[PDB]
C-alpha cells in the first residue's frame, strides 16, 4: 500500500485492486507577470455603441 | 434494465456511462475505468436584475 502507480507492466505483473484517487502527469511552472490588454479605455462599452 | 437485461443471458458486454459502486459491482466484474469523473448540482443562472 501507498502511493503506487498502475501502470501496464505493473498490472501485467502484479494484481492492483481499484483504484481510489486520481493520479496523473502535470508540468509545473513558476509564475508568469501577464501584461494589460491594449485599448483598455474602450473596455466598458462596445464598438456598436 | 440494462444490468437485468444482461444477467439474463440477453447480452455478453455493456458499452454505455455506468459507474461503479459496491452493489453492482457484487454480481459482475468491472475493468479499469477509461475516464473519471463525480456528482455536482446544476442550477440556472441568476442574472441579476437590479
Amino acid at each position: 500500500v501507498g502511493s503506487l502507480t498502475i501502470n501496464e507492466e505493473r498490472s501485467e505483473v502484479v494484481d492492483f485492486s481499484v483504484p481510489f484517487i486520481e493520479t496523473g502527469i502535470s508540468v509545473m511552472v513558476s509564475r508568469s507577470n501577464g501584461t494589460v490588454s491594449p485599448s483598455a479605455f474602450l473596455e466598458p462599452f462596445s464598438a456598436d455603441v | 434494465g440494462m444490468m437485468g437485461e444482461l444477467l439474463s443471458g440477453q447480452a455478453d458486454m455493456i458499452v454505455a456511462p455506468l459507474t461503479i459502486n459496491n452493489e453492482r459491482a457484487q454480481y459482475i466484474e468491472f475493468s479499469k475505468p477509461f475516464k473519471y469523473q463525480g456528482l455536482t448540482i446544476l442550477v440556472k443562472k441568476e442574472i441579476p436584475r437590479s
